[PDB]
């Protein structure tokens, strides 16, 4: 009694960038029944022939769900290389597994818009503003070293003349902002700092200390970048924390889930290998 | 009332360019007064003896190579026939028996054979020139015509502005072969009138030798950009010079070149590059990386770009800030732009 269905169907669905894992073991289920359950779209396996999962048992089955923005549903499609399949959830290709795609009404779903990454909450991300059914997915991921910290240092800006950036005080561990002062001919202070104008369109992507990455297989987006120019405060001090700003957070974006008054959802089941077995 | 032949003008800044060449093809256009326009002149009737005076008096003195006629691509509709000034031969006409347009090149320029770049071979920048004062490297320059240097102006601001100071050599790569006697004394030199030695706006000076350079096989001329070269916005360019090769270095033994792109004007005058400094009189290049640039004792020197399969005189190194620096491309004046005052200078002569 697997009860897949059910957690299928639980109507708090996570958007591309916190996609939920279920594992299913020590357990019976029935894809006949499950494929009715569910308002089910298409169903389709990848390297795995679907009418041997009749009959056969396995050691265990993973299943990875979220919503579908309405505009990316072939970005889900394997070998694809968009944004939910890169940014958000990679769909391996050399395991055996069958992609679902199925829908809940509207009425019922809510969508739980959250992020994951830890560097972003770290430094004053909170939540999503979103209406109802908005489904917010990763653009570009960027990731951090455990030093990381997106303001100058204070003693450092109160010495510029020209382009004084952004200051506060870092958590104990960490490095400020990499920033130095030069001088443009007659200018004498003129600060010059990385991640320029941000991370996404940097003009010098070295001189950055976040970098763009892929998400593989089994992970979640690394982070949103930070723009560093939104980040502490203008004339700053060691009496305040660097907290960014809400649009600070680049490289992100979002879109509804809604087809026929219902929200689309994927879901990729891995076939692990047992006493899973489909006794259907 | 700007080439109708009459003087009435305390510079005769207008009388003396009414005439030019346009394009990578050398088009000779007119400016007449009754239109208000440059208009190409038609081969009909037209002769070497018409080409000679047309480059005397643009400033080219006795220099020729070549003239011959080309279909047009500047676009016109009205062309000028050949009926003084050469300019005051011509006439409005609506199309010319020939069909042909005069292409004319006064002067046979333009072939040849920093930090992150390369020792240069011999023959590869023809038109470098290494300025020594108290016989050490000051800054370079390019030739343009057997006794003509172009260099920046701050190089020879006071009391380097007497050209007694100056010697230049070519041919040489190696500034220990550069001996004391082997380079050319310069006779004069010409400073920009409206150079801004705070801003350093318009940043280019002109010397002139008392011994006209011998053109050969490793010594030549890089050619002066026409009105209407459209560049592309990310230009295929090379820099070449002896400054050091690397940040607070010092004066490389050998001429040096790299490859380096041209970076728009619109971005240079950023707040993340150059915070609005950058003037119609300047351009960028380099790489916003860093990495690739020129460097001290560099100044002066040429940046060349091909194209039609010649080189031209783009800019010349000018200012910057830091050594192949991210976010700091190096600067160089627009030789486009002071074209028209090289030639004034050359003319008046
Ligand atoms: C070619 O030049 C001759 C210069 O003599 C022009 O002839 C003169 O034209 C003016 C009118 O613009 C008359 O006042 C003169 O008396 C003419 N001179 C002679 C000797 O006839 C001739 O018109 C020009 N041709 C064209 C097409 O402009
Ligand atoms: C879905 O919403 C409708 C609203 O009319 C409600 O009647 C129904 O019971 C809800 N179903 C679930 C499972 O919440
Ligand atoms: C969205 O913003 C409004 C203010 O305009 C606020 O009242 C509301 O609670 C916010 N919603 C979320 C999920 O933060
Ligand atoms: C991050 O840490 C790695 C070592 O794991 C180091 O090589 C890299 O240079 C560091 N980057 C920054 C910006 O500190």
């Amino acid at each position: 009694d697997c009860d897949i269905d059910k957690w299928l169907n639980n109507f708090n669905v996570p958007s591309p960038l916190n996609w939920e894992r279920k594992i299913f073991s020590n357990c019976n289920f029935n894809l006949s029944t499950l494929l009715r359950l569910v308002h089910t779209d298409s169903f389709s396996c990848n390297n795995f022939d679907e009418s041997k999962i009749y009959g056969s048992c396995f050691k265990s089955i993973v299943l990875d769900k979220f919503a579908i923005p309405n505009s990316r549903r072939s970005d889900l499609q394997l070998g694809s290389s968009g944004f939910l399949q890169s940014s958000n959830y990679k769909i391996d290709t050399t395991s055996s597994s069958c992609q679902l795609y199925y829908s809940l009404p509207a009425i019922n779903v809510t969508i739980n818009n959250y992020n994951p990454s830890s560097w972003n909450r770290r430094y004053g991300f909170n939540n999503f503003n979103l209406s109802s059914h908005s489904v917010v997915y990763s653009r570009y991921c960027f990731s951090v070293n455990n030093t990381f910290c997106p303001c100058a240092k204070p003693s450092f800006a109160s010495s510029c003349k020209s382009h004084k950036p952004p200051s506060a005080s870092c958590p104990i561990g960490t490095n400020y902002r990499s920033c130095e002062s030069t001088t443009v001919l007659d200018h004498t202070d003129w600060c010059r700092c990385s991640c320029l104008p941000d991370p996404i369109t940097a003009y010098d992507p070295r001189s950055c200390s976040q970098k763009k990455s892929l998400v593989g297989v089994g992970e979640h987006c690394a982070g949103f970048g930070v723009d560093e120019e939104k980040c502490g405060v203008l004339d700053g001090s060691y009496n305040v924390s660097c907290l960014c700003s809400t649009d600070a957070f680049l490289g992100w974006s979002y879109d509804t889930c809604v087809s026929n008054n219902r929200c689309n959802i994927f879901s990729n089941f891995i076939l692990n290998g047992g006493t899973t077995c489909s006794n259907d | 009332n700007w080439c109708d032949g009459v003087s009435h003008c305390p510079g005769g800044e207008d009388e003396n360019r009414c005439v030019r060449l346009y394009g990578p093809n050398f088009i000779l256009q007119v400016y007449s007064s009754q239109r208000k326009s440059w208009h190409p002149v038609c081969q009909d009737d037209w002769n070497e003896n018409y080409g000679r005076a047309a480059c005397r008096d643009m400033g080219y003195k006795n220099n020729f190579y070549s003239s011959q006629g080309i279909v047009d691509d500047s676009g016109s509709t009205s062309f000028m026939k050949l009926n003084v000034d050469i300019y005051k031969k011509l006439y409005h006409s609506d199309a010319c028996s020939s069909k042909a347009v005069v292409s004319l090149r006064c002067i046979a320029c333009g072939v040849n054979l920093i930090v992150g770049g390369e020792s240069a071979l011999p023959g590869a920048w023809p038109w470098q020139v290494s300025l020594h004062v108290q016989n050490v490297h000051v800054c370079g320059g390019s030739i343009i015509t057997p006794e003509w240097i172009v260099t920046a102006a701050h190089c020879v601001e006071k009391p380097l502005n007497n050209p007694w100071h100056w010697t230049a050599f070519a041919g040489i790569l190696r500034q220990s072969f550069m001996f004391y006697g082997a380079g050319y004394q310069v006779e004069k030199v010409i400073s920009h009138p409206n150079y801004d030695s705070k801003t350093k706006n318009n940043d280019i000076a002109l010397m002139k030798l008392q011994k006209p350079l011998t053109f050969n096989d490793l010594v030549k001329p890089v050619c002066l950009p026409n009105p209407g070269m459209m560049l592309q916005p990310e230009q295929l360019c090379w820099i070449s010079g002896w400054g050091a090769t690397e940040e607070k270095g010092k004066t490389s033994e050998v001429l040096n070149a790299a490859k380096v792109l041209l970076i728009e004007t619109q971005r240079c005058n950023s707040r993340y590059v150059y915070d609005n400094l950058i003037t119609p009189a300047m351009i960028c290049a380099g790489f916003l990386q860093g990495n690739v640039d020129s460097c001290q004792g560099d100044a002066g020197g040429p940046l060349v770009c091909s194209k039609n399969n010649i080189w031209w005189l783009i800019g010349d190194t000018s200012w910057g800030s830091g050594c192949a620096k991210a976010y700091r491309p190096g600067v160089y004046g627009n030789v486009m732009v002071f074209t028209d005052w090289i030639y004034r200078q050359m003319r008046a002569d």
